[PDB]
């Protein structure tokens, strides 16, 4: 799955993803990807998140929905989406997931949850502060 | 800080390169994330975006994609897109041609053709071959539960027992 | 403060009470959920609920329904369920015999069979009475916006502009 | 649409919905009453709350999924539920939907908002003290 944010230089956020979803899926299954609050989502007036992972199991927490909702609120884009995965944590600590964040203003980032295979989340970054790409990691927690 | 900013999930490069084009030749956002999710299906990122990838019991690859407005807040999304290989391109289709949000299946694939969108096959020899190796293995792993015979140790068809 | 509890929207009676006869024989709140919402399956409440109503474009008549078991947080979910009445009841299907979430189309069909569902359609003489009084309204209303022939005015099939 | 909460007397619940989406959809259409958070939602530790109205504009917003996180701080259902329908009510002033919500020890509410053409929501309510199912009502804001 490909999450994408995106902030226009005129302050419009667009949300997105793109995905062929998850290896040997029941015929007919449709995960969280093009769901509005699961796989991705954007406003204007608050910001923008987009999940990656398991997403029968990411689905359920609405994860994009509740990332905009404390940056809505007020809340560091990395201490939102942090908060988000704490949240699906403690009610699945092994499921496989990670978020990016990004607020109206242009400040991101991203969370992850720590298992025995994935401690590590490097996600695109291209911002005119570095006119080039620049891939980022984020420990996971 | 300062914008624009494209961020997305994944080292996917090219598709972050694909979105940053689009911004710079005079394009919204909307053009942007349209371009760097397109790419990654082109490109079959991972073999997790776009076609010849992930094929369900049957062999078939289904596409799920969704592009959001976060101006008027509306969104355009596929779900269970079949046979249609652009994605993206017919969610922002479902945006800009109907006050609905969700098309899916193989009714979402006729959406498509009177989109625009080339009918075809999204089956690969790659993904032909990675689902005949998953059959001989007894259909390991798969998403069933509760069922018969047991979905830890046999393939379907399944039944409640 | 007293429990147990059901809520349903709108004035369906026969629907709250099928729930609560499922509370009384002690059954769980996630039968007392398929059972209400079932009930209204068999009465097409308003029209709005089951088959025979509510026909799309081509005047099938395709079914959404879900069930969230609160305790776990597992969900059962049909999108686009064709030619399956009970829908809620593949929807319990899906939360009880998959590790998913969704499931939609024709494909929910065929699992839905596997079930054990019955495969019939869900058009009735009135379904479709209304389909042709729409098709002679010049398909007014509908959903399609820059589009030709004008949305407004003419039935599809449409192109874009 | 058919929204139904229940709240078993171990202090369990569950939530659901049932329809055939809205009439002349395009063929192959899906709204918010199969979405988990949108349609219906239910948390035993928060309560439940299912939508019923246009999908299209509802799926958008997570109607079901908000009302609960509201009554998750303690917020009294008829405020949550109308919370709901106020942040909807910005952006699409003329929106047509209709939400039940209830807490986890009983405690029930609903909202809509206020049409030309939907001034009232007219809701089904059944517990102990009563027993006999009652019709509950609503004035739309
Ligand atoms: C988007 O996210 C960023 C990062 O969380 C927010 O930027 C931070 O903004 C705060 C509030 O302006 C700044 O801290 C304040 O620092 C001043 C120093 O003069 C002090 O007076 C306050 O007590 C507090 O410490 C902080 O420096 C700044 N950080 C960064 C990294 O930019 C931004 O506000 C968010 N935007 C929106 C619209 O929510
Ligand atoms: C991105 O760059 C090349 C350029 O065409 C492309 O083949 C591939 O998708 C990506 N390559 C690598 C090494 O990631
Ligand atoms: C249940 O409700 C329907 C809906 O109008 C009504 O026609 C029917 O008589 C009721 N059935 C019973 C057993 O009360
Ligand atoms: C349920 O609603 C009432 C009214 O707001 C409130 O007093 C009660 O404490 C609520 N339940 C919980 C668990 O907060
Ligand atoms: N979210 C995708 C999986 C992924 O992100 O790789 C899915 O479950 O459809
Ligand atoms: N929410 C349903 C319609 C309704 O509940 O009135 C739908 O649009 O699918």
């Amino acid at each position: 799955t490909i999450g994408m944010v995106v902030i226009h230089k005129t302050g419009h956020i667009a949300a997105g993803t793109s995905t062929n979803g998850i290896k040997f899926k029941i015929h007919g299954r449709v995960g969280d990807s093009p769901i509005p609050g699961a796989g991705a989502y954007a406003d204007d007036t608050a910001g923008a998140a987009a999940a990656t992972g398991n997403g029968d199991i990411l689905m359920r927490f609405l994860p994009s929905y509740q990332a905009v909702e404390y940056m809505r609120r007020g809340e560091d884009p990395t201490i939102a989406c942090q908060k988000v995965i704490s949240r699906i944590q403690k009610h699945f600590p092994e499921f496989f997931g990670a978020v990016i964040c990004a607020n109206v203003t242009g400040s991101y980032g991203a969370a992850c949850n720590k298992l025995s295979t994935f401690t590590q989340f490097s996600f695109m970054v291209y911002n005119s502060e570095k006119n080039q790409p620049t891939e980022e990691k984020v420990d996971c927690i | 800080s300062p914008l624009p900013l494209v961020v997305n999930t994944w080292p996917f490069k090219n598709a972050t390169e694909a979105a940053w084009r689009a911004l710079a030749s005079g394009g919204s956002a909307l053009d942007a994330v349209e371009s760097g999710c397109a790419m990654c299906e082109r490109e079959q990122c991972d073999g997790s975006v776009g076609f010849g990838g992930s094929p369900d019991e049957l062999g078939e690859t289904t596409l799920d994609a969704m592009i959001m407005d976060g101006t008027t807040m509306d969104v355009g999304a596929v779900g269970d897109l079949r046979r249609i290989k652009n994605a993206i391109g017919v969610a922002r289709k479902v945006l800009e041609h109907t006050t609905h949000t969700l098309l899916v299946g193989e009714s979402a694939t006729t959406f498509a053709q009177s989109m625009g969108f080339i009918n075809e096959d999204l089956s690969t020899s790659a993904s032909q071959a990675l689902h005949s190796d998953w059959l001989a293995r007894n259909c390991q792993p798969n998403y069933w539960r509760n069922v018969i015979p047991d979905p830890s140790k046999y393939c379907g068809p399944y039944k409640p027992p």
